[PDB]
């Protein structure tokens, strides 16, 4: 500190300070006749009603902010900015390393003095910010923003010995920052840091699968629930972040060896021991919060459908979801339409495209493609798409399988006749081939059931694009995909 | 190649093929044409290059650009009129769950952010980050180490 301050006077002649309104370094920097370097546009900002004087040292300024000053302060807050990153970089480089050095903790009182530098408390005129680890006072953010790598370096150790220190920096957080706020953002912050802690307590130390499976079995059967403590409006202790962060990496375990236990055999009478105590912990207590989260991690690890397949009639892994939502549920559980992309006028030809497959007329299709701007190629790679999805959908369906061969391909090969967007003969040669099921990308027989419908879905995707792609860097593309003997 | 996109994109499944659909989406507007001068058989390896300047020209043209379109895409998905009636994807496409009765009350722990996913931080991810916000300048040696 008085490094800098014995800085700043061989600097610039005793005193480059940031202005006293916005508390930070001066952009247009006016000096006043007193030596005083402020803001352009606080000072724009603030003396032009009657009170033509100094906010620091009371003294009336003469005529007017004219003087701005293109040699000297530019540079010296330039250099002195340097300086201060320098030195903040420093100072967060000892914190790092020096002050966390081993895995015995350091004393209280510097975790103290560590805890309280964060603050830049009362001084008279915004009240109470909080900085980006400084030993300086000349440095502001004109909101006041909540970092975690002070989190992060106080988890190393074991979180037995730094419950009641964090503790005490959320208490001063919520008296004097967060105190009616969204609390949500910083306790989801708090519970990520919590979790991270212990994967880096367990990753980066050294034991077997079995103790820490048997450990989080012993966490989950011994587990009080005890959720009317931390409950209410304000009450948050750091036991009960480290409860529901423990909880969400056993259902992350449980959720992995579900995806696991889908794609492969049976799992060695002690993984189905653990997901029997899941079993058992999610059906004692009525806090589906975290069955949601379980979904929500399946569908993240491997996708939507994943779930749907998840989401049939007796299934040995039910449990995985709420009472409501299982007797509330069809067997039609059709699929998602992912070429909504295009969005907006994709949506509406394939809206009249299922019209004219539930009906017989055709004019409609038509009809919303001349409602829709953005011509020729992407018209009628909207119009092929929505020709693969409906009669895809129709022959995926049990229940409606085959349906333009009854009395429909009629309607639809009339609608080829009659227009001419997409009676062009490689076009025509392609649609003859979907219309009929005679195209060679359907019958891909992968037997995994799943990841076969996407590769299927990005064939025909990148086959249209080719064809009504008239485009120089597609003209390879399209030799790779019909003239392999010219390849 | 897709478990290595939906490991190396710090995305969920769904949304990494939602990235795939939209670069062979995007790939069609682009109907400036100034890729002249390369063998359209591909016989020599300086029209394969050029072909490769050009295509990784438009493809960082649209890598650059999907951040501000993947939570519209969410919406619009989210908002289509037949799978929205289906309970699965309420309680995690961008819906929030609340509308479930059998639940705890609205408590300041019980929302539906402070339950949601997030991703887990690999190497792959690494890569990718480097590569947008200009590595080969600022940081050169942990692009090194993460090429090898
Ligand atoms: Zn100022």
């Amino acid at each position: 500190c008085d490094c800098k301050d014995k800085a700043s006077k061989k600097f610039s002649r005793f005193g480059i300070q940031p202005c006293f309104i916005c508390h930070g370094d001066a952009q247009d920097p006016v000096c006043l006749p007193c030596d005083h370097v402020y803001c352009l546009r606080c000072i724009q900002t603030w003396l032009i009603p009657g009170q033509m004087m100094c906010p620091y040292c009371l003294t009336d300024l003469p005529d007017k902010f004219s003087p701005t000053v293109s040699q000297d302060h530019r540079k010296a807050i330039e250099k002195h900015a340097q300086f201060r990153h320098m030195c903040n970089s420093f100072f967060v480089d000892l914190v790092s390393t020096m002050c966390f050095k081993d895995n015995t903790p350091p004393e209280k009182s510097v975790i103290d003095t560590l805890l309280s530098l964060l603050f830049v408390q009362k001084e008279l005129l915004h009240r109470e910010h909080t900085k980006s680890l400084s030993p300086f006072d000349d440095v502001v953010d004109q909101t006041p923003v909540i970092r975690s790598v002070l989190l992060k370096l106080l988890l190393k150790y074991s979180f037995h010995e730094v419950k009641d220190y964090i503790q005490n920096y959320l208490t001063q957080l919520e008296k004097k920052a967060f105190l009616t706020e969204d609390k949500t953002e910083l306790y989801l912050l708090f519970i990520s840091c919590l979790e991270d802690s212990v994967h880096q307590k367990t990753s980066a130390g050294c034991r077997n699968l079995e103790q820490v499976l048997r450990e989080e079995g012993h966490f989950l059967r011994t587990y009080s629930p005890g959720l009317q403590g931390q409950e209410p409006v304000r009450i948050a202790s750091v036991e009960y972040l480290q409860e529901v962060a423990r909880v969400r990496l056993c259902l992350d375990l449980a959720a992995d060896f579900l995806s696991e236990l889908q794609e492969g055999s049976e799992l060695a009478e002690d993984k189905r021991r653990f997901l029997k105590h899941v079993e058992e912990f999610c059906t004692r207590v009525n806090n589906d919060w975290h069955r949601v989260y379980l979904v929500r991690k399946l569908s993240s690890q491997r996708g939507m459908e994943f779930v749907q397949s998840f989401s049939k009639q007796g299934h040995p892994c039910q449990w995985v979801f709420p009472r409501k939502v299982i007797a509330q549920q069809k067997d039609h559980v059709s699929l998602m339409d992912r070429y909504l992309v295009h969005g907006n006028e994709y949506k509406a030809v394939r809206d009249a495209t299922a019209k004219a497959v539930l009906e017989c007329k055709t004019l409609d299709i038509g009809n919303a493609l001349m409602a829709c701007r953005s011509p020729k190629p992407q018209q009628t790679a909207y119009l092929l798409l929505a020709l693969y999805t409906e009669v895809a959908a129709l022959y995926r369906s049990p229940n409606g399988s085959l349906h333009p061969e009854a009395k429909q391909l009629e309607a639809v090969n009339k609608f080829i006749k009659e227009s001419k967007i997409l009676s062009d003969p490689n076009i025509r040669c392609f649609a003859r081939s979907l219309v009929d099921n005679t195209l060679p990308l359907l019958k891909i027989r992968s037997a995994n059931s799943i990841l076969k419908g996407t590769v299927t879905e990005m064939a025909v995707h990148v086959a249209t694009i080719l064809l009504c792609g008239h485009n120089q860097i597609l003209k390879p593309l399209r030799n790779l995909a019909f003239y392999p003997v010219n390849m | 190649d897709l478990e290595q996109l939906t490991k190396m994109l710090g995305r969920s499944a769904d949304e990494t093929i939602h990235v795939v659909h939209l670069i062979l989406s995007s790939l069609l507007r682009v109907q400036s044409h100034g890729v002249l001068n390369f063998n359209a058989e591909l016989s020599t390896k300086g029209c394969r290059n050029n072909w490769e300047k050009h295509f990784e020209t438009l493809l960082l043209r649209e890598l650059k650009h999907l951040d501000k379109n993947l939570p519209a895409i969410n919406a619009l998905i989210s908002q289509d009129e037949r799978i929205s009636s289906n309970p699965v994807t309420k309680i995690i496409y961008g819906d929030p769950a609340t509308f479930l009765p059998h639940l705890p009350q609205k408590s300041i722990i019980h929302c539906s952010k402070i339950w949601s996913c997030r991703r887990k931080i690999t190497v792959e991810y690494l890569q990718h980050i480097v590569e947008q916000k200009n590595g080969k300048e600022t940081v050169p040696v942990l692009w090194h180490f993460l090429q090898k």
